[PDB]
């Protein structure tokens, strides 16, 4: 419904995070995915885990530092109509637990997905490319700053 | 008797995924996508993993 | 602060499968909301909503289309438990107009049945009011016939009234303190009356679950806006503090001035405000204090005199005292009380008083009526009784829900139970189930609330009789059944 | 370099990996612009107990003059009409803002009534939760049928429908090019949006014009920015503090030739100009699509109260969801709905009346023409407008003092007149001090002429 019927916060998309079971679920939807890659049949273990850390890694990027603004009406005017979600997270305080969570995942998939590939090159690039590619917009200095006017507007 | 058990089933299935606001045509795709995806884990636990699981669903029907 | 009775509240928790399954059906909605705008993006669906004119394709496009996301994909789904139309006095039975879509709730057409003797648990009126029979009827239809409806010019201007006077020292009376202000709307008397108190330089502490017109009365004046837990009086005294030490925050220099608004009784959440401690706080630290009593002017207090007489305080300890008509007295409008220098103030440099209209005279004189049969002073017997079936009622059936295993929020004194849903489905589910029974309720889901609680609101009268309430209960209880609603675990 | 580069290639991994991270570290030294002190100072408990004790705040309110022309509110006993009791005075109305007399007709009365006792006064909730009723639809339709538009919506109260209706379509980071003259509910409106805001002259087509030219210009610089930047245009049908009417057909050229919306606001003029009495768009003809919001209140010429607002159904249903003062607030009595629709129903049957508060508004205009010390601000259609002094003191007191007591001595002499009121302190531009005179289809040719020759008699012993 309407933004402050029930709460008078103007911008809920800075809580999502913060919620009750937020964490839990993310885990089980990350271990849903490596089940459901595992079912494939004619795909080796290693490619498997390189595709999930790949597959979780995009959708996260698209999730957090692509899609920018709110998906519902809200009412101070538009302020983050140009703020990706990992912006808008905390109203920009640059160090919270949920912040922690969401930089700590990745590398530890990361970890597992080099231990499970048994540390072949291949895989290693693929997968350090991948993992550079998320944590690198995680960084507190690279806040609010689009590459050559990339996804500026 | 049963048979309405099972429709109620359905209901509160379909009340936890959230398919019961959805149109036919898309509960007809989640549907098969849901079922294409549990026979072909089906069919890889079979093919790969050995029959253990199936001897103690054995044993529990005898 | 102390407390001369036991202050009971509840809030449980949300069980953690709940909110496990609550996440999934959100996810599953996001993703086929957007395979649905890819989609009409590509015209493979042709979309059914008005576009721009042909003349103006060249122009900016007026809205974004993300700022619509859940209003295409999860509102306009179960759309048709919004906006029902009544043909009737909203009394405890109304009666609701039929209609049905064919395209998903994109459109609604009218079919000419007419659904009777609905249940209603979604009007305001507490104290049952909401008559089209009775004296107040009868004096406003001879206010009507005498003055006429709707005034045409300004208070400042001409358009000041003998019936306003007779109003605003009448008020005055009732809340017990010196001097009192009407205005013509309860959204306007927040957005028109905090812009004056307070500006640049001044700081405002708001609580998390203050109503939209307070929230815009404060964004409109220049004034800081800090906002603390709700009903914490931890994090208002921390803040206090920190405003007081710190001062203003670029040039470090000490507060002109310091307002906490709150509210009576919270309609969302349920819960009363703990004002001992608030008036303590603001007492030691030499704050200002506005309290909305829109939900507490009529419903609590043994005499309804609001939450002040609910505690048992001192009317004069509260700096400003905003009320609404709306809610308990059946009739529209708004009031602000205080001392006479403050009235004085506001009226002079009120944006209401200088350029809005002021109230129509048959408003008014059921105003006056209402509140005269509240105060006793016609003599009857009634307006006693309704104050104590109120009270019988909302005891009964909070005791009734809770004992049925559902989770419940707030006081064990507010007229308001929000029953607690936990997923978007639900929502839909409950709102269609309880018409289909003869019940009309009210459901909140995501963006106006946190993302893991959804709830339904139910509002409780004294025009409710024993009966209603106990098919209303029955009939709660078997589609509580049907849809597992039953989530409490201390007892069910 | 080459041998360099060999020697280089020569060197095992983890050296070359710990040079790398050694010559980053340099580079993070370098560029470590931050000058910190280590230092760290945290306040005692009575160092906090002691600054708090000092702090003293101000008052709420400050202290009052006893001098307040504000201070004292005219009393009306009785209703607000022809013949009217002002301060215990038998007068003649020349203050409210009831053109068509539509206040107390018996068929609005009767109508009123019925909805009453089919209802009752209140209707106990928002639009949302069953604060809908069947006569809020049926002056809808009938509001978009008499428009001429494709729909209508309605709020309970008439300063909060544009207050409520501007900030829905602009956000922050859009340009609105708003008059300089508008009414104070206009200027709240277009400040709960924080979007940017340029004032042109009055009226002045030259002004809108350069600000468009400069808006073009910076356009150029950013088109990426421009692409996503939205341009309004919020004008007044007859405006309030002038009595003037404005330009549309010169809008309507640079919007088309500059890609700017158009916002109207037609409070004053919804019934009063143009042949049916539509607005200002029969006033020049312009058609109704090239406007795309129409706002108006219902309690100058319907003489009820609320507001509405029309347009097409695409810029109109975003107000049912993004709209403060409909989403959060009560639904508007049904009673007064229904004399809403009972005016409209009058207001359709015959359109002759518009033509007859047109002769009177010529009449008296062209009859006050002629004071010594003061003159008439506005336009002879405006059924409202001005009369200001030609020569003025220095400071705004003595203006308002000379005013009020030219209002009280025609008071005694049984013309019931009124002085505009401002909020001094948050009006953007402020008006000079004037007295307001309204003209009503009520008010016969003979009361008319007796109120001008009073009003000369008056000004002219007074300002002498
Ligand atoms: C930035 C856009 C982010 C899109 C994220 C897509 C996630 C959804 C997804 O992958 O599956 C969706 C495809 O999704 C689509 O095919 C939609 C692709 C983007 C459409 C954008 C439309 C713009 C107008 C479909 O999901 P499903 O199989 O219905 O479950």
């Amino acid at each position: 419904m309407n933004v402050g019927t029930a709460h008078s916060e103007v911008n809920p998309n800075t809580r999502v995070m913060n919620s009750r079971g937020i964490w839990l679920s993310y885990v089980l939807a990350i271990g849903l995915l490596h089940i459901v890659l595992l079912s494939i049949p004619f795909v080796s273990v290693p490619v498997v885990w390189t595709l999930t850390n790949l597959i979780h890694n995009m959708g996260m990027y698209i999730f957090l530092h692509t899609v920018k603004g709110t998906p519902f009406e809200t009412p101070d005017q538009g302020k983050a109509r140009l703020l990706t979600h990992w912006e808008q997270m905390d109203y920009g305080v640059q160090f919270t637990a949920s912040r922690k969570f969401l930089t700590i995942t990745p590398i530890v998939l990361y970890f597992l997905t080099s231990f499970y590939t048994k540390y072949d090159q291949i895989h290693f690039v693929l997968n350090t490319v991948s993992l550079m590619s998320v944590l690198i917009p995680k960084l507190p200095q690279l806040h609010g700053v689009r590459i050559f006017g990339i996804n500026k507007y | 008797r049963a048979w309405k058990q099972m429709s109620w089933f359905y209901y509160q299935y379909l009340l936890v995924t959230a398919l019961y606001m959805l149109e036919p045509w898309e509960r007809t795709v989640f549907n098969s996508m849901l079922v294409s995806i549990v026979g072909m884990a089906l069919y890889t636990g079979y093919v790969f993993m050995p029959q253990h699981i199936m001897a103690i669903l054995h044993y529990f029907e005898i | 602060g102390l407390y001369k009775r036991p202050f009971n509240e509840a809030f449980e928790e949300t069980p953690m499968l709940v909110a496990v399954l609550t996440y999934v059906g959100y996810g599953v909605l996001t993703l086929f909301g957007y395979l649905r705008d890819f989609l009409r993006y590509w015209r493979i669906e042709k979309c059914h909503h008005a576009t721009e004119r042909e003349e103006q394709k060249d122009f900016v496009s007026l809205y974004q289309d993300f700022e619509n996301f859940y209003t295409r994909n999860l509102y306009m789904r179960i759309r048709d438990n919004w906006n029902r139309p009544i043909c009737s006095v909203p009394g405890a039975r109304v009666d609701i107009m039929e209609r049905q879509s064919h395209d998903y709730n994109w459109s609604f057409k009218y079919t000419g049945n007419i659904i009777k003797g609905v249940i209603n648990m979604g009007s305001y009126n507490y104290l049952g009011f909401a008559r089209n029979t009775g004296s107040c009827q009868e004096a406003a239809a001879k206010v009507l016939e005498e003055y006429g409806a709707g005034v045409c010019s300004t208070r400042q201007e001409i358009g000041n009234l003998d019936k306003h006077e007779e109003l605003e020292e009448l008020v005055a009376r009732f809340l017990g303190v010196e001097a009192a202000m009407a205005y013509g709307m309860g959204f306007a008397t927040n957005s028109m009356n905090i812009p004056a108190l307070v500006g640049k330089g001044c700081l405002i502490l708001s609580d998390e679950l203050n109503h939209a017109s307070l929230v815009l009365g404060a964004r409109l004046s220049g004034a800081t806006i800090r906002i603390f837990k709700h009903n914490n009086m931890q994090s208002l005294e921390k803040l206090l503090k920190d405003a007081i030490v710190y001062g203003q925050p670029r040039t470090r220099r000490p507060w002109k001035k310091i307002l906490i608004l709150v509210e009576g009784i919270y309609s969302m959440e349920g819960s009363i405000v703990r004002l001992p401690e608030v008036i303590a706080l603001k007492k030691k630290y030499k704050a200002y204090l506005y309290l909305d009593e829109a939900h507490s002017i009529g419903a609590l207090g043994p005499t309804g005199r609001g939450v002040v007489e609910y505690f048992g305080l001192d009317p004069e300890d509260v700096d400003v005292m905003m009320g609404t008509f709306t809610k308990s007295f059946g009739a529209s409008g708004g009031y602000i009380g205080g001392k006479k220098e403050l009235i004085d103030y506001l009226r002079t440099h009120s944006h209401s008083a200088v350029y809005a209209t002021s109230l129509s005279p048959p408003v008014v004189e059921q105003i006056i009526t209402s509140m005269k049969c509240i105060m006793g002073q016609d003599g009857t017997s009634l307006g006693k009784e309704c104050v104590q079936q109120l009270a019988e009622n909302t005891r009964y059936f909070r005791r009734r829900l809770k004992e049925m295993g559902f989770i419940i929020y707030g006081n064990e004194d507010s007229p308001v139970v929000p029953l607690m849903l936990y997923m978007p489905a639900k929502i839909g589910a409950f709102g269609r189930e309880m018409l289909k029974r003869n019940i009309g309720v009210v459901v909140v889901g995501f963006p106006a609330t946190p993302i893991i609680e959804s709830r339904a609101r139910f509002c409780l009268s004294a025009a409710h009789t024993k009966e209603i309430l106990d098919t209303a209960l029955k009939e709660i209880d078997e589609v509580g059944d049907l849809l597992q609603l039953k989530y409490s675990r201390h007892r069910l | 370099l080459v041998e360099m580069v060999q020697a280089l290639y020569e060197a095992p991994a983890y050296h070359l990996i710990l040079e790398g991270i050694l010559i980053l570290w340099i580079i993070r030294l370098l560029f470590s612009k931050t000058y910190k002190l280590q230092e760290r100072s945290d306040l005692t408990v009575k160092e906090k107990e002691e600054l708090i004790e000092e702090w003293q705040p101000e008052p709420l309110v400050p202290p009052v003059p006893k001098d307040h022309p504000a201070l004292n509110y005219n009393i009306v006993s009785g209703p607000p009409s022809h013949k009217t009791v002002v301060n215990g005075k038998e007068c003649i109305n020349f203050a409210s803002f009831n053109f068509l007399g539509l206040l107390d007709n018996p068929r609005v009365k009767a109508a009123a009534l019925a909805s009453l006792k089919k209802y009752g006064v209140g209707t106990c909730g928002p639009r949302g939760f069953y604060g809908t009723f069947d006569v809020h639809l049926d002056l809808e339709d009938r509001l978009a049928k008499f428009m001429k538009t494709e729909e209508a919506i309605i709020y309970s109260y008439g300063f909060a429908t544009i207050a409520s209706a501007i900030p829905a379509y602009s956000k922050r980071g859009d340009i609105v090019f708003v008059d300089r003259a508008a009414c104070f509910a206009i200027q709240k409106g277009l400040q709960a949006s924080r979007s940017d805001i340029k004032l042109f002259k009055h009226n002045d087509m030259a002004d809108l014009e350069r600000l468009l030219k400069e808006q073009e210009i910076e356009d150029q610089k950013n088109p990426r920015k421009a692409r996503v930047t939205r341009r309004f245009i919020v004008v007044e049908g007859l405006y309030m503090n002038t009595g003037t009417i404005c330009p549309l057909p010169e809008l309507v050229k640079l919007k088309y030739k500059y890609k700017a919306r158009i916002f109207l606001e037609e409070s004053l003029s919804f019934g009063v100009l143009g042949e049916h009495g539509r607005g200002v768009t029969e006033h020049y003809g312009i058609n109704i699509d090239d406007i795309d919001l129409i706002s108006a209140n219902m309690e100058n010429a319907l003489a009820s109260i609320g507001g509405f607002c029309c347009g097409r159904s695409f810029v109109i249903d975003h107000q049912r969801l993004s709209g403060q003062g409909y989403c959060f607030s009560a639904s508007l009595p049904p009673l007064l709905a229904a004399a809403a629709i009972e005016a409209l129903n009058i207001m359709e049957e015959n359109p002759g009346i518009f033509a007859v508060l047109k002769e009177k508004c010529g009449q008296i205009h062209k009859a006050l023409q002629g004071i010594s010390g003061l003159k008439v601000v506005g336009e002879s259609l405006s059924p409202a407008f001005h009369l200001q002094l030609e020569e003025s003191t220095g400071s705004r007191e003595q203006d308002v003092r000379l005013l009020q007591e030219i209002v009280d001595q025609c008071m005694n002499r049984s013309i019931a007149l009124t002085q505009a009121r401002y909020l001094e302190k948050e009006e953007k531009c402020l008006p000079p001090p004037s007295i307001r005179v309204v003209v009503t289809v009520e008010q016969t040719e003979e009361e008319l002429e007796r109120a001008a020759s009073t009003i000369k008699e008056v000004a002219q012993a007074v300002l002498l």
